[PDB]
Protein backbone atom coordinates (compact mmCIF):
# COMPACT_ATOMS: atom_id res chain seq x y z
CA UNK A 1 0.00 0.00 0.00
CA UNK A 2 1.28 3.33 0.66
CA UNK A 3 2.05 5.04 4.08
CA UNK A 4 -0.21 8.03 5.48
CA UNK A 5 2.08 10.24 7.55
CA UNK A 6 -1.32 11.47 9.97
CA UNK A 7 -2.42 7.82 10.07
CA UNK A 8 0.57 5.14 10.44
CA UNK A 9 0.11 1.61 10.27
CA UNK A 10 1.95 -0.46 13.19
CA UNK A 11 3.73 -2.98 11.10
CA UNK A 12 5.33 0.33 9.13
CA UNK A 13 7.29 1.14 12.92
CA UNK A 14 10.55 0.08 11.12
CA UNK A 15 13.62 3.08 10.24
CA UNK A 16 12.97 2.26 6.50
CA UNK A 17 9.17 2.70 6.59
CA UNK A 18 9.38 6.04 9.11
CA UNK A 19 12.41 7.39 6.82
CA UNK A 20 9.61 8.05 3.87
CA UNK A 21 8.00 10.30 6.72
CA UNK A 22 10.64 12.85 6.81
CA UNK A 23 9.47 16.24 6.05
CA UNK A 24 12.04 17.42 3.54
CA UNK A 25 11.07 13.95 1.76
CA UNK A 26 7.38 15.41 1.12
CA UNK A 27 8.87 17.61 -0.90
CA UNK A 28 6.88 20.81 -0.31
CA UNK A 29 10.05 23.74 -0.69
CA UNK A 30 6.92 26.28 -0.81
CA UNK A 31 2.94 27.40 0.44
CA UNK A 32 3.56 27.16 3.48
CA UNK A 33 0.43 26.62 5.07
CA UNK A 34 -2.20 27.73 8.19
CA UNK A 35 -2.29 25.32 11.04
CA UNK A 36 -5.61 24.44 11.09
CA UNK A 37 -6.46 23.66 7.22
CA UNK A 38 -3.37 21.77 7.34
CA UNK A 39 -5.10 19.60 10.61
CA UNK A 40 -9.10 19.76 8.98
CA UNK A 41 -8.63 16.10 8.25
CA UNK A 42 -8.48 14.85 11.73
CA UNK A 43 -10.06 14.46 14.67
CA UNK A 44 -12.32 17.20 16.29
CA UNK A 45 -10.58 16.60 19.94
CA UNK A 46 -6.86 15.67 18.14
CA UNK A 47 -7.48 19.36 16.17
CA UNK A 48 -8.22 21.24 19.43
CA UNK A 49 -5.47 20.04 21.18
CA UNK A 50 -3.07 20.65 18.10
CA UNK A 51 -4.39 24.26 18.36
CA UNK A 52 -4.12 23.83 21.87
CA UNK A 53 -0.56 23.40 21.50
CA UNK A 54 0.43 27.25 20.27
CA UNK A 55 2.61 25.73 17.33
CA UNK A 56 5.21 27.41 15.11
CA UNK A 57 8.16 26.52 13.55
CA UNK A 58 10.62 27.65 16.01
CA UNK A 59 9.40 25.63 18.68
CA UNK A 60 8.13 22.53 16.93
CA UNK A 61 10.66 20.40 16.17
CA UNK A 62 11.08 21.17 20.18
CA UNK A 63 7.62 19.89 20.62
CA UNK A 64 8.38 16.18 18.55
CA UNK A 65 11.49 15.89 20.37
CA UNK A 66 9.27 15.93 23.42
CA UNK A 67 6.55 13.36 22.88
CA UNK A 68 7.04 9.67 23.24
CA UNK A 69 4.28 8.63 20.45
CA UNK A 70 6.32 7.68 17.57
CA UNK A 71 2.81 8.57 15.84
CA UNK A 72 2.28 12.06 17.39
CA UNK A 73 5.97 12.38 16.28
CA UNK A 74 5.39 11.50 12.68
CA UNK A 75 2.17 13.94 12.53
CA UNK A 76 3.29 16.47 13.90
CA UNK A 77 7.08 16.38 11.42
CA UNK A 78 3.86 16.15 8.72
CA UNK A 79 2.95 19.82 10.11
CA UNK A 80 6.42 20.88 10.10
CA UNK A 81 6.23 19.79 6.66
CA UNK A 82 3.48 21.67 5.70
CA UNK A 83 3.61 24.54 8.18
CA UNK A 84 7.53 25.57 7.89
CA UNK A 85 8.76 24.75 4.12
CA UNK A 86 11.58 27.12 4.63
CA UNK A 87 13.06 26.01 7.69
CA UNK A 88 12.76 22.45 6.42
CA UNK A 89 14.70 22.89 3.10
CA UNK A 90 16.71 25.55 4.26
CA UNK A 91 19.57 23.14 4.55
CA UNK A 92 20.19 22.64 1.10
CA UNK A 93 20.78 26.10 -0.47
CA UNK A 94 24.73 26.08 -0.52
CA UNK A 95 24.65 29.42 1.50
CA UNK A 96 21.98 29.13 4.12
CA UNK A 97 22.03 30.00 7.80
CA UNK A 98 21.31 26.23 8.69
CA UNK A 99 24.01 25.36 6.21
CA UNK A 100 26.68 27.58 7.84
CA UNK A 101 25.79 25.91 11.17
CA UNK A 102 26.12 22.32 9.54
CA UNK A 103 29.58 23.97 7.74
CA UNK A 104 31.06 24.63 11.39
CA UNK A 105 29.94 21.28 12.97
CA UNK A 106 31.34 19.84 10.09
CA UNK A 107 34.44 21.85 10.38
CA UNK A 108 34.90 21.31 14.40
CA UNK A 109 34.63 17.26 14.33
CA UNK A 110 37.48 14.95 13.55
CA UNK A 111 36.67 11.90 11.67
CA UNK A 112 39.53 9.19 12.76
CA UNK A 113 40.59 8.12 9.46
CA UNK A 114 41.17 12.18 8.99
CA UNK A 115 43.02 11.99 12.11
CA UNK A 116 45.00 9.43 10.89
CA UNK A 117 45.17 10.32 7.04
CA UNK A 118 44.95 14.43 6.92
CA UNK A 119 44.95 14.58 3.41
CA UNK A 120 42.44 12.72 2.47
CA UNK A 121 39.76 14.38 0.27
CA UNK A 122 36.72 13.55 2.65
CA UNK A 123 38.87 15.62 5.20
CA UNK A 124 39.60 18.02 2.80
CA UNK A 125 36.27 18.52 1.94
CA UNK A 126 34.79 18.67 5.52
CA UNK A 127 37.69 21.15 6.72
CA UNK A 128 38.54 23.34 3.56
CA UNK A 129 35.49 22.61 1.18
CA UNK A 130 38.00 21.19 -0.89
CA UNK A 131 38.33 17.83 -3.38
CA UNK A 132 33.90 17.43 -2.42
CA UNK A 133 33.57 15.47 -5.29
CA UNK A 134 34.41 12.22 -5.57
CA UNK A 135 33.05 8.93 -5.68
CA UNK A 136 32.45 6.20 -3.39
CA UNK A 137 35.00 3.82 -5.29
CA UNK A 138 37.57 6.48 -4.72
CA UNK A 139 36.82 6.58 -1.42
CA UNK A 140 36.84 2.56 -1.33
CA UNK A 141 40.46 2.38 -2.72
CA UNK A 142 41.67 4.84 -0.37
CA UNK A 143 40.12 3.83 2.69
CA UNK A 144 39.39 0.72 2.65
CA UNK A 145 42.77 0.04 4.35
CA UNK A 146 41.28 2.38 6.56
CA UNK A 147 38.17 0.64 7.84
CA UNK A 148 37.86 -2.71 6.78
CA UNK A 149 38.28 -5.41 9.57
CA UNK A 150 37.97 -2.75 12.05
CA UNK A 151 34.81 -2.22 14.12
CA UNK A 152 36.04 0.23 16.84
CA UNK A 153 37.22 2.37 14.01
CA UNK A 154 34.63 2.56 11.77
CA UNK A 155 31.93 2.87 14.38
CA UNK A 156 33.64 5.81 15.95
CA UNK A 157 33.36 7.60 12.43
CA UNK A 158 30.19 6.23 12.38
CA UNK A 159 28.82 8.52 15.58
CA UNK A 160 30.14 11.35 14.18
CA UNK A 161 28.02 10.93 11.10
CA UNK A 162 25.64 10.48 13.05
CA UNK A 163 25.77 13.72 14.54
CA UNK A 164 26.55 15.68 11.69
CA UNK A 165 23.51 14.19 10.39
CA UNK A 166 21.59 14.81 13.34
CA UNK A 167 21.62 18.83 12.63
CA UNK A 168 21.34 17.96 8.92
CA UNK A 169 17.62 17.03 9.39
CA UNK A 170 15.71 17.62 12.65
CA UNK A 171 12.65 16.29 14.17
CA UNK A 172 11.56 12.83 12.88
CA UNK A 173 15.24 12.62 11.35
CA UNK A 174 16.86 13.48 14.59
CA UNK A 175 14.56 10.77 16.50
CA UNK A 176 15.85 7.88 13.65
CA UNK A 177 19.46 8.79 13.75
CA UNK A 178 19.69 8.49 17.86
CA UNK A 179 17.34 5.07 17.22
CA UNK A 180 20.44 3.98 14.84
CA UNK A 181 22.75 5.35 17.14
CA UNK A 182 21.29 2.69 19.96
CA UNK A 183 20.76 -0.34 17.84
CA UNK A 184 23.77 -0.25 16.21
CA UNK A 185 22.16 -0.44 13.07
CA UNK A 186 24.05 1.20 10.88
CA UNK A 187 23.25 -0.02 7.34
CA UNK A 188 19.78 1.41 8.33
CA UNK A 189 21.51 4.52 7.45
CA UNK A 190 20.98 4.01 4.30
CA UNK A 191 17.02 4.36 4.17
CA UNK A 192 18.31 8.17 5.69
CA UNK A 193 21.37 8.69 3.18
CA UNK A 194 19.67 7.40 -0.12
CA UNK A 195 16.64 9.98 0.37
CA UNK A 196 19.65 12.76 0.80
CA UNK A 197 21.94 12.60 -1.89
CA UNK A 198 19.65 13.79 -4.81
CA UNK A 199 18.09 16.63 -2.91
CA UNK A 200 21.74 17.60 -2.26
CA UNK A 201 22.87 17.77 -5.42
CA UNK A 202 22.98 21.77 -5.51
CA UNK A 203 25.43 21.74 -2.64
CA UNK A 204 28.55 19.91 -3.09
CA UNK A 205 30.24 19.68 -0.18
CA UNK A 206 27.03 17.61 1.21
CA UNK A 207 26.94 15.50 -2.00
CA UNK A 208 30.44 14.71 -1.11
CA UNK A 209 29.60 14.16 2.29
CA UNK A 210 26.69 11.55 1.99
CA UNK A 211 28.90 10.28 -0.58
CA UNK A 212 31.79 9.35 1.81
CA UNK A 213 28.47 7.83 4.21
CA UNK A 214 28.04 5.45 0.95
CA UNK A 215 31.42 4.25 1.21
CA UNK A 216 31.80 3.74 4.80
CA UNK A 217 27.99 1.80 5.22
CA UNK A 218 30.13 -0.85 2.77
CA UNK A 219 32.78 -1.67 4.62
CA UNK A 220 33.80 -5.36 5.66
CA UNK A 221 32.93 -5.01 9.16
CA UNK A 222 31.10 -6.95 11.33
CA UNK A 223 28.66 -5.72 13.74
CA UNK A 224 26.22 -6.45 16.43
CA UNK A 225 22.77 -5.17 16.48
CA UNK A 226 21.30 -4.19 20.21
CA UNK A 227 17.67 -4.65 21.37
CA UNK A 228 14.86 -2.07 19.95
CA UNK A 229 12.74 -0.02 21.77
CA UNK A 230 9.37 0.57 19.52
CA UNK B 1 54.44 16.10 -2.51
CA UNK B 2 55.87 17.66 0.29
CA UNK B 3 59.68 18.20 1.02
CA UNK B 4 61.28 18.66 3.78
CA UNK B 5 64.60 21.33 4.21
CA UNK B 6 66.46 20.84 7.41
CA UNK B 7 68.85 24.01 7.69
CA UNK B 8 72.51 22.35 9.01
CA UNK B 9 73.54 19.47 7.10
CA UNK B 10 76.12 19.20 10.28
CA UNK B 11 76.54 21.17 13.35
CA UNK B 12 79.08 21.65 16.02
CA UNK B 13 78.58 22.14 19.49
CA UNK B 14 80.45 21.77 22.91
CA UNK B 15 79.38 19.35 25.55
CA UNK B 16 76.66 21.25 27.68
CA UNK B 17 76.09 24.27 25.15
CA UNK B 18 72.36 24.62 23.47
CA UNK B 19 71.68 23.47 20.47
CA UNK B 20 68.69 24.71 17.63
CA UNK B 21 67.99 22.81 14.44
CA UNK B 22 65.09 23.47 11.94
CA UNK B 23 62.96 21.53 9.74
CA UNK B 24 61.35 23.55 7.19
CA UNK B 25 58.39 22.10 5.11
CA UNK B 26 56.71 23.40 1.63
CA UNK B 27 52.99 22.78 2.47
CA UNK B 28 51.77 23.67 6.00
CA UNK B 29 51.52 20.65 8.51
CA UNK B 30 48.58 22.19 10.66
CA UNK B 31 45.26 20.46 10.36
CA UNK B 32 42.85 22.27 11.75
CA UNK B 33 39.97 20.21 12.74
CA UNK B 34 42.45 18.30 15.52
CA UNK B 35 45.07 21.53 15.83
CA UNK B 36 48.04 19.12 15.64
CA UNK B 37 50.77 19.84 13.50
CA UNK B 38 51.96 16.21 11.65
CA UNK B 39 55.34 16.50 12.29
CA UNK B 40 58.35 13.88 14.00
CA UNK B 41 61.53 14.47 15.01
CA UNK B 42 63.94 11.33 14.89
CA UNK B 43 67.26 10.83 16.13
CA UNK B 44 69.99 8.03 14.71
CA UNK B 45 72.77 7.58 16.26
CA UNK B 46 76.32 6.17 14.38
CA UNK B 47 75.43 2.82 12.85
CA UNK B 48 72.07 2.55 14.26
CA UNK B 49 68.39 2.56 13.60
CA UNK B 50 66.35 5.56 14.17
CA UNK B 51 64.97 6.14 17.32
CA UNK B 52 61.38 8.49 17.79
CA UNK B 53 62.29 11.61 19.81
CA UNK B 54 59.23 13.70 19.39
CA UNK B 55 55.97 13.37 17.93
CA UNK B 56 52.99 15.73 16.58
CA UNK B 57 56.08 18.58 17.02
CA UNK B 58 55.48 19.07 20.37
CA UNK B 59 55.26 15.69 22.44
CA UNK B 60 57.97 13.85 22.83
CA UNK B 61 57.77 9.48 23.21
CA UNK B 62 58.27 8.02 26.70
CA UNK B 63 61.49 7.95 27.97
CA UNK B 64 63.07 10.77 25.67
CA UNK B 65 65.18 12.50 28.17
CA UNK B 66 63.58 16.35 29.28
CA UNK B 67 66.46 17.84 27.62
CA UNK B 68 64.73 17.64 24.09
CA UNK B 69 61.99 20.11 23.49
CA UNK B 70 60.58 20.20 19.71
CA UNK B 71 58.05 23.45 18.77
CA UNK B 72 56.44 24.72 15.80
CA UNK B 73 53.51 25.13 13.60
CA UNK B 74 52.76 25.83 9.93
CA UNK B 75 55.39 24.70 7.98
CA UNK B 76 58.34 26.20 10.36
CA UNK B 77 59.20 23.49 13.06
CA UNK B 78 62.39 23.38 15.70
CA UNK B 79 64.10 21.02 18.04
CA UNK B 80 65.84 22.09 20.65
CA UNK B 81 68.10 20.53 23.04
CA UNK B 82 69.08 22.00 26.39
CA UNK B 83 72.83 20.76 27.50
CA UNK B 84 74.21 18.77 25.31
CA UNK B 85 75.80 15.55 26.46
CA UNK B 86 78.34 13.40 25.14
CA UNK B 87 75.77 10.32 23.88
CA UNK B 88 73.54 12.86 21.43
CA UNK B 89 75.91 13.03 18.76
CA UNK B 90 73.88 11.66 16.37
CA UNK B 91 71.99 12.44 12.95
CA UNK B 92 68.48 14.02 13.90
CA UNK B 93 65.63 13.71 10.96
CA UNK B 94 62.47 15.06 10.76
CA UNK B 95 59.23 13.83 8.90
CA UNK B 96 55.97 15.18 7.67
CA UNK B 97 53.27 12.84 8.03
CA UNK B 98 50.29 14.79 6.73
CA UNK B 99 50.15 14.31 3.19
CA UNK B 100 51.38 11.48 0.70
CA UNK B 101 53.71 10.37 1.23
CA UNK B 102 55.46 10.44 4.43
CA UNK B 103 58.42 12.62 3.29
CA UNK B 104 61.85 13.42 5.26
CA UNK B 105 64.27 16.24 5.72
CA UNK B 106 67.93 16.29 4.87
CA UNK B 107 69.04 15.42 7.94
CA UNK B 108 71.24 17.67 10.42
CA UNK B 109 74.33 16.30 11.98
CA UNK B 110 74.98 17.21 15.48
CA UNK B 111 78.89 16.60 15.94
CA UNK B 112 80.82 16.96 19.51
CA UNK B 113 83.70 18.91 19.66
CA UNK C 1 60.07 -5.08 25.62
CA UNK C 2 59.19 -4.60 21.98
CA UNK C 3 61.02 -5.85 19.49
CA UNK C 4 61.69 -6.01 15.85
CA UNK C 5 64.17 -8.63 14.44
CA UNK C 6 65.04 -8.81 10.35
CA UNK C 7 66.83 -10.57 8.18
CA UNK C 8 70.53 -11.05 7.87
CA UNK C 9 72.21 -8.99 5.13
CA UNK C 10 71.88 -9.84 1.51
CA UNK C 11 74.05 -9.44 -1.41
CA UNK C 12 72.19 -9.82 -4.97
CA UNK C 13 73.10 -9.20 -8.30
CA UNK C 14 71.64 -7.35 -10.88
CA UNK C 15 68.35 -8.33 -11.92
CA UNK C 16 67.31 -10.99 -9.24
CA UNK C 17 64.79 -10.86 -6.62
CA UNK C 18 65.59 -10.42 -2.45
CA UNK C 19 62.92 -11.01 0.26
CA UNK C 20 63.25 -9.01 4.10
CA UNK C 21 61.69 -10.27 7.38
CA UNK C 22 60.74 -8.62 10.05
CA UNK C 23 59.48 -10.66 13.25
CA UNK C 24 57.40 -8.72 16.34
CA UNK C 25 57.73 -9.24 19.65
CA UNK C 26 56.17 -7.71 23.08
CA UNK C 27 53.08 -6.26 21.35
CA UNK C 28 50.10 -7.62 19.27
CA UNK C 29 51.02 -7.73 15.67
CA UNK C 30 47.67 -6.91 14.10
CA UNK C 31 46.71 -3.63 16.10
CA UNK C 32 49.84 -1.72 14.92
CA UNK C 33 50.89 -1.95 11.00
CA UNK C 34 54.60 -2.22 9.48
CA UNK C 35 55.86 0.54 7.66
CA UNK C 36 59.16 -0.41 5.32
CA UNK C 37 61.75 2.45 4.74
CA UNK C 38 64.70 3.14 2.42
CA UNK C 39 67.56 4.65 3.74
CA UNK C 40 70.35 5.10 1.44
CA UNK C 41 73.94 5.28 2.23
CA UNK C 42 73.75 9.00 2.16
CA UNK C 43 71.57 10.73 4.84
CA UNK C 44 68.54 10.28 2.64
CA UNK C 45 65.44 8.41 4.36
CA UNK C 46 62.30 7.54 1.94
CA UNK C 47 59.29 5.87 3.20
CA UNK C 48 58.10 2.57 0.75
CA UNK C 49 54.82 1.82 2.16
CA UNK C 50 52.79 0.59 5.00
CA UNK C 51 50.63 -2.49 5.44
CA UNK C 52 48.00 -3.66 8.13
CA UNK C 53 48.67 -7.06 9.15
CA UNK C 54 44.69 -7.41 10.09
CA UNK C 55 43.68 -6.06 6.46
CA UNK C 56 46.46 -7.51 4.57
CA UNK C 57 45.75 -4.60 2.65
CA UNK C 58 48.93 -2.59 1.53
CA UNK C 59 49.51 1.36 0.52
CA UNK C 60 52.92 1.96 -1.08
CA UNK C 61 54.65 5.22 -2.05
CA UNK C 62 54.63 6.06 -5.72
CA UNK C 63 58.13 5.95 -6.30
CA UNK C 64 58.33 2.78 -4.88
CA UNK C 65 54.56 0.62 -6.41
CA UNK C 66 56.57 -1.16 -8.98
CA UNK C 67 59.95 -2.21 -6.75
CA UNK C 68 58.35 -3.63 -3.50
CA UNK C 69 55.74 -5.78 -2.45
CA UNK C 70 55.24 -6.55 1.34
CA UNK C 71 53.31 -9.50 2.64
CA UNK C 72 52.66 -10.31 6.10
CA UNK C 73 52.38 -14.10 8.26
CA UNK C 74 50.14 -13.15 11.41
CA UNK C 75 50.79 -16.72 12.54
CA UNK C 76 54.55 -16.09 13.12
CA UNK C 77 54.02 -12.59 13.47
CA UNK C 78 56.21 -11.75 10.86
CA UNK C 79 56.10 -9.03 7.73
CA UNK C 80 57.87 -9.73 4.66
CA UNK C 81 59.29 -7.30 2.25
CA UNK C 82 60.22 -7.90 -1.27
CA UNK C 83 62.52 -6.62 -4.03
CA UNK C 84 62.57 -7.28 -7.60
CA UNK C 85 64.33 -6.55 -10.16
CA UNK C 86 67.18 -5.30 -8.52
CA UNK C 87 69.45 -2.46 -9.98
CA UNK C 88 72.08 0.49 -8.89
CA UNK C 89 69.44 2.67 -7.30
CA UNK C 90 68.11 -0.73 -4.87
CA UNK C 91 71.41 -1.05 -3.47
CA UNK C 92 70.53 0.70 0.13
CA UNK C 93 69.75 -0.36 3.65
CA UNK C 94 66.22 -1.40 4.66
CA UNK C 95 64.69 -0.48 7.73
CA UNK C 96 61.11 -2.34 9.75
CA UNK C 97 59.37 0.23 11.85
CA UNK C 98 56.17 -0.23 13.83
CA UNK C 99 53.29 2.65 13.26
CA UNK C 100 49.65 3.01 15.17
CA UNK C 101 46.81 4.34 13.33
CA UNK C 102 46.03 6.91 16.57
CA UNK C 103 49.12 8.70 16.08
CA UNK C 104 49.53 9.24 12.17
CA UNK C 105 52.65 7.35 10.23
CA UNK C 106 54.66 8.03 13.33
CA UNK C 107 57.43 4.79 14.17
CA UNK C 108 58.16 4.62 17.76
CA UNK C 109 59.48 1.32 17.34
CA UNK C 110 62.41 0.49 14.59
CA UNK C 111 63.58 -2.72 13.71
CA UNK C 112 67.71 -3.52 13.52
CA UNK C 113 67.47 -2.78 9.57
CA UNK C 114 68.67 -4.74 6.63
CA UNK C 115 71.93 -3.89 4.07
CA UNK C 116 70.45 -5.20 0.80
CA UNK C 117 73.93 -4.56 -1.76
CA UNK C 118 73.53 -4.90 -5.41
C1 LIG D 1 9.47 13.32 -3.01
O1 LIG D 1 10.45 13.21 -4.04
C2 LIG D 1 11.29 12.06 -3.89
C3 LIG D 1 12.40 12.18 -4.92
O2 LIG D 1 13.64 12.46 -4.30
C4 LIG D 1 10.45 10.79 -4.03
O3 LIG D 1 11.29 9.65 -3.82
C5 LIG D 1 11.28 8.74 -4.94
O4 LIG D 1 9.98 8.23 -5.18
C6 LIG D 1 9.92 7.35 -6.32
C7 LIG D 1 8.47 6.98 -6.50
O5 LIG D 1 7.84 6.70 -5.25
C8 LIG D 1 10.83 6.14 -6.11
O6 LIG D 1 10.83 5.37 -7.30
C9 LIG D 1 10.83 3.95 -7.04
O7 LIG D 1 12.13 3.40 -7.30
C10 LIG D 1 12.25 1.96 -7.07
C11 LIG D 1 13.69 1.57 -7.20
O8 LIG D 1 14.38 2.23 -6.17
C12 LIG D 1 15.58 1.51 -5.81
O9 LIG D 1 16.64 2.01 -6.55
C13 LIG D 1 16.80 3.44 -6.43
C14 LIG D 1 17.89 3.85 -7.38
O10 LIG D 1 19.11 3.24 -6.97
C15 LIG D 1 20.00 3.34 -8.10
O11 LIG D 1 20.65 4.59 -8.05
C16 LIG D 1 21.46 4.77 -6.91
C17 LIG D 1 21.78 6.25 -6.83
O12 LIG D 1 20.56 6.95 -6.63
C18 LIG D 1 22.72 3.92 -7.08
O13 LIG D 1 23.45 3.93 -5.85
C19 LIG D 1 22.43 2.44 -7.53
O14 LIG D 1 23.40 2.02 -8.50
C20 LIG D 1 20.99 2.12 -8.04
O15 LIG D 1 21.17 1.54 -9.35
C21 LIG D 1 17.12 3.78 -4.97
O16 LIG D 1 17.17 5.19 -4.83
C22 LIG D 1 16.04 3.22 -4.05
O17 LIG D 1 16.38 3.46 -2.71
C23 LIG D 1 15.18 3.87 -2.04
O18 LIG D 1 14.79 2.86 -1.17
C24 LIG D 1 15.79 2.48 -0.21
C25 LIG D 1 15.26 1.28 0.58
O19 LIG D 1 13.95 1.60 1.07
C26 LIG D 1 16.14 3.70 0.66
O20 LIG D 1 17.21 3.36 1.52
C27 LIG D 1 16.55 4.90 -0.22
O21 LIG D 1 16.78 6.04 0.58
C28 LIG D 1 15.52 5.18 -1.31
O22 LIG D 1 14.38 5.74 -0.64
C29 LIG D 1 15.79 1.74 -4.31
O23 LIG D 1 16.98 1.09 -3.83
C30 LIG D 1 11.30 1.24 -8.03
O24 LIG D 1 11.44 -0.17 -7.88
C31 LIG D 1 9.88 1.70 -7.66
O25 LIG D 1 8.81 0.81 -8.15
C32 LIG D 1 8.43 0.90 -9.54
O26 LIG D 1 8.86 -0.22 -10.28
C33 LIG D 1 8.38 -1.51 -9.80
C34 LIG D 1 8.98 -2.58 -10.69
O27 LIG D 1 8.50 -3.85 -10.25
C35 LIG D 1 6.84 -1.51 -9.79
O28 LIG D 1 6.37 -2.73 -9.22
C36 LIG D 1 6.33 -0.31 -8.98
O29 LIG D 1 4.90 -0.30 -8.96
C37 LIG D 1 6.90 0.99 -9.54
O30 LIG D 1 6.40 1.07 -10.88
C38 LIG D 1 9.74 3.24 -7.90
O31 LIG D 1 9.97 3.51 -9.27
C39 LIG D 1 12.25 6.59 -5.77
O32 LIG D 1 13.04 5.47 -5.39
C40 LIG D 1 12.24 7.59 -4.63
N1 LIG D 1 13.58 8.08 -4.35
C41 LIG D 1 14.13 8.06 -3.13
C42 LIG D 1 15.52 8.60 -3.03
O33 LIG D 1 13.52 7.63 -2.16
C43 LIG D 1 9.34 10.80 -2.98
O34 LIG D 1 8.48 9.68 -3.17
C44 LIG D 1 8.53 12.10 -3.05
N2 LIG D 1 7.57 12.15 -1.96
C45 LIG D 1 6.26 11.93 -2.11
C46 LIG D 1 5.80 11.61 -3.50
O35 LIG D 1 5.49 11.98 -1.16
C1 LIG E 1 35.42 -9.59 3.93
O1 LIG E 1 36.04 -10.16 5.14
C2 LIG E 1 36.34 -11.57 5.13
C3 LIG E 1 36.99 -11.88 6.47
O2 LIG E 1 37.62 -10.76 7.07
C4 LIG E 1 38.89 -10.47 6.41
O3 LIG E 1 39.75 -11.65 6.35
C5 LIG E 1 40.51 -12.04 7.53
C6 LIG E 1 41.98 -12.08 7.13
C7 LIG E 1 40.23 -11.18 8.79
O4 LIG E 1 41.22 -11.44 9.76
C8 LIG E 1 40.20 -9.66 8.48
O5 LIG E 1 41.54 -9.19 8.52
C9 LIG E 1 39.59 -9.28 7.12
O6 LIG E 1 38.69 -8.17 7.25
C10 LIG E 1 37.24 -11.85 3.92
O7 LIG E 1 37.95 -13.09 3.83
C11 LIG E 1 37.52 -14.39 4.23
O8 LIG E 1 37.47 -14.64 5.62
C12 LIG E 1 37.32 -16.01 6.01
C13 LIG E 1 37.08 -16.01 7.50
O9 LIG E 1 35.69 -16.02 7.79
C14 LIG E 1 38.58 -16.74 5.60
O10 LIG E 1 38.53 -18.09 6.06
C15 LIG E 1 38.68 -16.70 4.09
O11 LIG E 1 39.91 -17.29 3.67
C16 LIG E 1 38.62 -15.25 3.56
N1 LIG E 1 38.59 -15.20 2.10
C17 LIG E 1 37.60 -15.60 1.27
C18 LIG E 1 36.35 -16.18 1.88
O12 LIG E 1 37.71 -15.48 0.05
C19 LIG E 1 36.50 -11.47 2.65
O13 LIG E 1 37.30 -11.79 1.51
C20 LIG E 1 36.24 -9.97 2.68
N2 LIG E 1 35.59 -9.53 1.46
C21 LIG E 1 36.03 -8.48 0.74
C22 LIG E 1 35.25 -8.16 -0.49
O14 LIG E 1 37.01 -7.83 1.09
Amino acid sequence: TSINCKNIQSTQLTIEHLSKCMAFYQNKTSSPVVINEIISDASVDEQELIKSLNLNCNVIDRFISESSVIETQVYYEYIKSQLCPLQVHDIFTINSASNIQWKALARSFTLGVCNTNPHKHICRCLESMQMCTSTKTDHAREMSIYYDGHPDRFEHDMKIILNIMRYIVPGLGRVLLDQIKQTKDYQALRHIQGKLSPKSQSNLQLKGFLEFVDFILGANVTIEKTPQTL
Amino acid sequence: DIVMTQAASSLAVSVGEKVTMSCKSSQSLLYSSNQKNYLAWYQQKPGQSPKLLIYWASTRESGVPDRFTGSGSGTDFTLTISSVKAEDLAVYYCQQYYSFPPTFGGGTKLEIK
Amino acid sequence: EVQLQQSGPELVKPGASVKVSCKASGYSFTDYNMCWVKQSHGKSLEWIGYIDPYNGLTSYNPKFKGKATLTVDKSSSTAFMHLNSLTSEDSAVYYCARNYYGRSYAMDYWGQGTSVTV
